[PDB]
């Protein structure tokens, strides 16, 4: 949907169903080798239909590069889950579901 | 009519003869102020509004500028910040450092602009020392603590003009003008309390709430 | 030798508190020229609907037509307005692959490479990894040591 | 029941930062909001909302927040200034009768 | 402590009207 | 110098004694009103607080709510007035009131007003600001009081004592202490040896000739 | 191409400046005052404002700004549709350190300033005058209402003023001891009854100014010679000065002169010709001069090496980084502690300051309890920059000019004396062991147990 | 400990800076003008079982008035004798001052 541009860090807005594909994108291709998730949390945003912002931060060692993806989801909505691409994404998604 | 001008490059309308202040609550521009309260008659003595104009050598007190056909306000400019940092300097110069022992502490627009609008140090540091003034007795409601007075003429306007009550003043001149009846007598007004809260800062408190 | 005096008894008249010359003069510095907290630099950010505006007619660095005068500011809505209306997605539809290949163009025909994160070089590069002069395990152990 | 209101500007500041959003706290009830410890004189509560309040950009976000979650829930609208031009030359204007009272600047 | 001039009796005056004061009394808005 | 910008309530000074201006002083007043819109009488404050002062001997509080009665103002509008202006003795002073200028000019000109205020303390044996035993004089500096080509210069009531010696300045007191009995050893006012006004001393440079009257002026009028 | 200076006794406006004839109306006839003017009354205001254009004239009061230009703001748009009156405020304060010449006008020749409130009036259309007297010119007060009260007598001005059928009053008020309220609008505020505390502009006496009314301040000196600038001519008045600067000028040349006097002389006079010729020149001689002050207290010094060549102008001591101000002309010897002379002064202002506004309530006693550090040397270098600096927050943040009259007088001596100034901060460290700390400490104050912050 | 000045006048003005800096909620405190009108604490409590030992009370004093001593060895039987009040804070003090002066002197040009 958008990206924005801080001081070094770059995130990816990107709708719930697209999880998968996008995320499979970045795992997998030559220029986006992102194959750790760094981690993986939400903030709530009660002033937001959508309340919860579900944050996932990823590492590429072969560029030296990080990547911010962010999505949304409320009480209701449910997400994809990543661990089929991530083993080191199931405790993670505990966490935010907790 | 509502004339238009630009306030910060945003532009504005309101009716003529209007303080240019009054122009900036409009436009959703954060101006500092002590003197001026919208409430009051324009005073223009704390200095804390000047800001930028065209075609206008020196800053212009915006509580007391009238709005013009098509002027060009910059309230974040070289020029406003070297004023506010200047104007927060003279301010502080010989107000006391009872911070800690005030009443207006974590509530005081001195702070909060002094904070956002000063430097982070005090340049004053006289072998001389500050200015000190007496306390003075104005009835059972109202403690004073006047070393803290910044002049703002807030309690005097609000005392004469909304409340009715002329025995409140200014005697004296100079860095020695001291707010305070000249004879030690009683404010004798039922809005008396309400220059506890027009008080900028904690010199006019009041006695049943203090240090509580 | 340890701990001898103890902190406890170190004159205090000896260490002093210390100031920079700027940030700490008297004269020389107004706190707005070092108020770099309040000259925090603001989130930069790029929505679909003026991706395909960047697309369509350029940019301050590298316009795409000359957008002389008047006129131009006309075309400049409609970039932004077309983004609006329709996304990247359809933008290149119609346009066919060749605008495809002219994204690619922005980075020079291959897709960039994400920026790396140390700079020690000076320049933001990924940090060249090497087997260190000296091995501390020699070759007699399984670590092996890296600069 | 919540409160939904914008705070009101406090009587003895001129800042104006905390009335900008819309903010959504719990009501005191009867009972159990305060009572005074035996032991030392420290306030003890069985209300565990007293410490909790949420922050809204609109007013309607707060209303969808509540319905959403099954509160109670009474807005009232911010007190609006009633705008007038304020001149610096009313200080000093003519009068040709009697002086209604002697300004003091 | 020491004395001063200050007036003893409600009709006498202490300091005298001066030159200036008098040069009101000799005054008028009118041609002679 | 210590003139407190407060009211302190002292037995000679308290709004229990009672004011009234002298007739004769009823008649200055009304002088004093014809010259301001009648609704502007409150422009007259400064004028009968003067007139208060000369009557009186000092601007007592009784004075100020005496004028506040009279204008029909509120009494503070009146004590504002009296302690921003220094002419308000709002404290009593002695028989004379020697007021010295001891600004830059004064301080250069002539010998320089430091021996000129080194004789009167000289002279009378007290300080600056407090008064004599016997109540004849009261002593303070002043800023520049508009006479500064004849400098070292002071004033003691309303005169002018100019182009001071810190001799002549000596004599200049002691000829007010002994005027008191008699008036005729009153010292003359203005500047003390030789020159008449702010001439120059060793001659007139200008306007030695005979002054122009109606002469010259064109046929258009 | 040509000279300023020098010009003839036929050539004078003050003549009887140094009392040759009693202040009487009957000599004041002999000096040609009064003689024609019906005249110039039944001459239309604008010929007044024109006349008064031609000359050149600006302010003597210390600004200098054109009086003719001045005096035609208060004929506005529709100045003959309201009811109410118009006043002139002769602004005779004379407060300036230096300054004496409004003294002189006030008792030698009063009439030449009770006709030229009538011809100032007229011009601007005014109802009556006020004149402002400092109430320690008493004698000038007394011998000025004697002249307005024989005016009265004769039908000079009045109800029928010269019998020229306008219609004009002219009322003294004395003061109580203020130097700002020679400011514009704080004499304003101190005629209504109110402590003298200055208003801030932009409402404008010419709209708004006594009693609310329309309304023009102007120095004695200014409304003393507008009748004679008619009845000798604008063209006669603007013969003498530079291109933009007109007309003559009073002098009250005070300080280390063998001969203490003000004089009449031509303005754009070289300022040492003016000293050296009028005064008898500066004391000890020439080479003994250190440095004059060209205005009042309120214009910043000038050291010797520029006052040889200086024009005593309005434009010339300005590009001197200076002013023409009150035209008092204060000398300084080789032997004068400059700074106790300026130090002085800031003690002045410190007690001259209204109080009304931050800057220069606090600014004017923050800089006298620098200055008086500065004097005996506690303090130490940087700090000499962070007075320019104090004085310059000062300089255009206040409602008056009384800001920048404080403000200057330090800046010009910072500008010019440095050295000195930093010769005696060395000699202090000296002389106590140790550099001294900022705010006049010694050195050694926290080995003392005093308590001195970070960076003092 | 609470601290008094070199006369015995409490150093501690009520100013609650203390209070409110408290990672920890350990410290209530109220006040009132005293019967000289002197601005002083009323109640001065530490939940020493809330308490964290971070030292920014003692930081953030005006006065010098609340410092945490050298003493470690405090263990008590009850928690109850781990809520001081302001008469055991300032008996504290009473007895630990000459460390707690020591330790200022030493420690104060650091600060
Ligand atoms: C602090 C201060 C003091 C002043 N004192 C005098 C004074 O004593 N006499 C005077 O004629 N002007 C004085 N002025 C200047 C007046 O404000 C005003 O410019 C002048 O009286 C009338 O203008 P004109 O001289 O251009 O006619 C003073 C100004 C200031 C800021
Ligand atoms: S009024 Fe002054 S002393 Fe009181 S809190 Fe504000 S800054 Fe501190
Ligand atoms: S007492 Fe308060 S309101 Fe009154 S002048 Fe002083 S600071 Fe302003
Ligand atoms: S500059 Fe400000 S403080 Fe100084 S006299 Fe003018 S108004 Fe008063
Ligand atoms: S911070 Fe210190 S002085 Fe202030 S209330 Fe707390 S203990 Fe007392
Ligand atoms: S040291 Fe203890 S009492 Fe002090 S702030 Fe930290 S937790 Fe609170
Ligand atoms: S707010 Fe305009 S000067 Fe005080
Ligand atoms: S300096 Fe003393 S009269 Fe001018």
């Amino acid at each position: 949907q958008q990206f924005s541009v801080w001081k070094d860090e770059l995130t990816i807005y990107i709708c719930p169903t697209g999880v998968i594909p996008v995320f499979s994108f970045l795992k997998y291709n030559t220029n986006a080798e992102f194959t750790q998730v760094s981690d993986i949390t939400a903030v709530d945003f009660p002033t937001r239909e959508m309340r919860f912002e579900i944050v996932y931060n990823l590492l590429s060692v072969r560029h030296n590069a990080r990547i911010r993806v962010k999505t949304y989801a409320d009480e209701v909505t449910p997400v994809p889950s990543i661990t089929s691409l991530y083993m080191g994404a199931n405790w993670y998604e505990r966490e935010v579901y907790d | 009519a509502e004339v238009e001008l630009t306030i910060d490059g945003k532009k504005v309308s309101i009716e003529a003869g209007s303080a240019l202040i009054q122009a900036c609550e409009k436009a959703g521009v954060v101006v500092p102020r002590y003197c001026y309260h919208e409430k009051l008659a324009i005073a223009g003595n704390c200095r804390m509004c000047l800001v930028e104009v065209e075609r206008s050598p020196k800053p212009v007190a915006s509580c007391a500028w009238p709005v013009q056909a098509g002027m060009v306000v910059k309230t974040n400019s070289p020029l406003t910040h070297k004023a506010r940092e200047g104007v927060m300097e003279f301010l502080l110069a010989n107000h006391p450092l009872d911070c800690p022992i005030c009443d207006q502490g974590g509530e005081c627009d001195l702070q909060d602009q002094s904070m956002r609008y000063g430097a982070d140090r005090g340049r004053f540091h006289e072998i001389g020392g500050k200015r000190a003034v007496e306390d003075k007795n104005i009835g059972p409601l109202i403690k004073t603590s006047m070393n803290r007075c910044i002049h703002c003429t807030r309690c005097v306007r609000f005392m004469n003009d909304i409340a009715g009550a002329p025995e409140l003043g200014s005697t004296g001149r100079g860095n020695d003008l001291q707010i305070g009846t000249y004879l030690e007598k009683n404010l004798d007004s039922e809005l008396s309390g309400n220059v506890i809260d027009l008080c900028p800062v904690g010199a006019l408190t009041s006695k049943p709430y203090a240090f509580r | 030798y340890n701990r001898n005096p103890s902190p406890g008894d170190n004159p205090p008249l000896e260490y002093t508190d210390p100031v920079t010359i700027p940030a700490g003069d008297i004269a020389d510095n107004p706190y707005w020229k070092r108020d770099f907290r309040r000259n925090y630099p603001r989130p930069s950010v790029i929505a679909q609907a003026q991706q395909v505006a960047l697309l369509s007619v350029g940019s301050a660095a590298q316009p795409r037509v000359e957008l002389i005068g008047e006129e131009g500011t006309k075309a400049l809505v409609a970039a932004e307005e077309e983004g609006k209306e329709k996304g990247v997605a359809k933008y290149l539809e119609e346009k066919g692959a060749e605008e495809a290949k002219r994204v690619l163009a922005l980075t020079g025909g291959l897709p960039p490479t994400p920026s790396g994160q140390t700079m020690v070089t000076g320049q933001w590069d990924v940090h060249k990894y090497g087997l260190a002069e000296e091995q501390s395990y020699g070759g007699s152990y399984p670590c092996r040591s890296f600069v | 029941t919540v409160r939904i209101y914008k705070p009101a500007k406090p009587a003895t500041q001129s800042g104006e930062k905390n009335t900008q959003l819309w903010r959504m706290d719990w009501d005191v009830l009867g009972k159990g909001h305060r009572w005074e410890n035996p032991l030392m004189g420290w306030q003890s509560s069985a209300d565990f909302m007293q410490g909790t309040h949420l922050t809204f950009k609109t007013k309607e976000d707060a209303i969808a927040f509540a319905e959403k979650q099954g509160y109670e829930y009474f807005v009232q609208e911010p007190n609006e200034r009633h705008f007038r031009p304020k001149a610096y030359a009313n200080n000093f204007l003519y009068s040709p009768g009697k002086l209604k009272h002697i300004r003091t600047k | 402590r020491p004395s001063f001039a200050i007036a003893r009796s409600p009709n006498e005056q202490v300091f005298p009207a001066g030159a200036f004061y008098e040069s009101i009394l000799r005054w008028n808005p009118n041609p002679v | 110098s210590d003139t407190l910008m407060v009211h302190r309530n002292t037995p000679e000074n308290n709004p229990d004694i009672p004011f009234k201006f002298t007739p004769e002083n009823e008649k200055i007043i009304e002088q004093i009103l014809k010259r301001y819109p009648p609704q502007y009488k409150k422009a007259a404050v400064m004028p009968l607080l003067d007139l208060g002062q000369r009557q009186h001997g000092f601007c007592s509080i009784s004075v100020m709510n005496e004028v506040a009665r009279i204008l029909e103002m509120p009494p503070m509008r009146v004590y504002e007035v009296a302690s921003f202006y220094t002419m308000y003795n709002r404290t009593p002073v002695g028989k004379f009131h020697v007021q010295a200028c001891t600004t830059t000019p004064c301080q250069l000109g002539g010998c320089g007003s430091d021996a000129i205020v080194k004789a009167i303390k000289e002279h009378l044996g007290i300080n600056q600001g407090e008064t004599t035993p016997d109540g004849l004089f009261t002593f303070i500096e002043v800023e520049c009081l508009g006479a500064c080509v004849n400098a070292p210069m002071v004033q003691i009531n309303d005169d002018y004592y100019e182009d001071l010696t810190p001799e002549t300045i000596k004599q200049v007191l002691t000829a007010l202490k002994e005027s008191v009995n008699d008036v005729s050893k009153a010292p003359k006012p203005g500047p003390q040896s030789g020159r008449q006004s702010c001439e120059n001393s060793a001659g007139l440079t200008s306007l030695t000739s005979e002054p122009w009257g109606p002469e010259k002026t064109r046929p258009d009028l | 191409v040509r000279t300023y200076g020098g010009l003839k006794d036929q050539d004078r406006i003050f003549q009887n400046l140094y009392g040759r004839y009693p202040p009487d109306l009957k000599h004041a006839k002999k000096m040609g005052d009064w003689y024609k003017t019906k005249e110039i009354l039944l001459k239309g205001h604008d010929w007044i404002i024109g006349e008064i254009k031609a000359s050149g004239l600006r302010g003597r009061g210390g600004a200098g700004f054109p009086s003719g230009l001045k005096w035609s703001f208060m004929n506005f748009k529709d100045w003959d549709k309201d009811n109410k009156p118009r006043y002139l405020v002769v602004n005779a304060d004379e407060g300036e350190p230096g300054t004496c010449k409004d003294r002189e006008i006030m008792r030698k020749d009063p009439h030449k300033l009770v006709e030229g409130c009538l011809v100032a009036g007229r011009a601007m259309n005014a109802t009556a005058a006020y004149i402002y007297i400092r109430g320690e010119f008493y004698q000038e007060a007394a011998i000025l209402q004697n002249a307005i009260n024989e005016a009265y007598a004769e039908g000079l001005i009045g109800k029928n003023a010269c019998g020229s059928g306008y219609d004009f009053d002219v009322y003294i008020h004395r003061g109580a001891g203020a130097y700002v309220c020679g400011e514009e609008t704080s004499l304003i505020e101190s005629l209504e009854g109110k402590p003298g505390k200055p208003r801030l502009k932009p409402p404008f006496p010419a709209a708004v100014g006594l009693f609310g009314c329309p309304s023009t301040v102007a120095n004695v000196e200014t409304v003393s010679v507008a009748p004679t600038i008619c009845r000798r001519g604008g063209a006669w008045f603007a013969s003498f000065g530079r291109e933009r600067n007109h007309g003559t000028k009073l002098f009250c040349i005070s300080g280390h002169v063998n001969n203490p006097c003000t004089v009449e002389e031509e303005m754009s006079i070289p300022m040492r010709e003016l000293i050296e010729k009028h005064c008898g020149g500066v004391r000890g001689g020439w080479d003994n001069l250190l440095a004059v002050i060209p205005g009042g207290s309120s214009t910043p010094i000038l050291p010797k090496h520029i006052c040889d060549d200086q024009l005593m102008d309005f434009d010339a001591l300005k590009d001197s980084q200076s002013g023409l101000g009150t035209a008092a002309v204060i000398v300084m010897d080789k032997s004068t502690d400059v700074v106790r002379a300026i130090s002085r002064l800031s003690h002045f202002y410190r007690h001259e300051s209204c109080g009304q506004c931050t800057p220069c309530r606090e600014g004017s006693k923050w800089t006298d309890q620098i200055m008086k550090r500065f004097e005996k040397g506690m303090g130490r270098p940087r700090e000499i920059d962070m007075l320019q600096e104090l004085t310059k927050q000062v300089e255009g943040h206040t409602i008056c000019a009384l800001g920048e009259a404080f403000a200057w007088p330090i800046q010009g001596l910072i500008r010019h004396f440095r050295p000195e100034l930093e010769a005696r901060m060395k000699k202090f460290a000296e002389e106590t062991g140790g550099q001294a700390l900022a705010g006049g400490w010694t050195h050694d104050s926290r080995q003392k147990g005093r308590l001195v912050s970070p960076g003092m | 400990a609470l601290r008094r000045y070199p006369s015995g006048e409490e150093r501690c003005i009520a100013c609650k800076l203390c209070e409110a800096v408290c990672p920890a909620q350990a410290i209530t405190i109220e006040a009132e003008e005293r019967a000289d009108g002197s601005r002083r604490t009323t109640r001065y409590d530490i939940d020493m079982t809330k308490c964290i030992y971070c030292g920014f009370c003692q930081e953030s004093c005006p006065v010098d008035a609340i410092v945490e001593s050298p003493n470690a060895e405090y263990a008590t039987e009850t928690r109850e004798e781990l809520l001081y009040n302001k008469e055991k804070l300032l008996a504290n003090g009473d007895k630990w001052e000459p460390e707690l002066a020591a330790a200022i002197r030493a420690d104060a040009p650091y600060r």
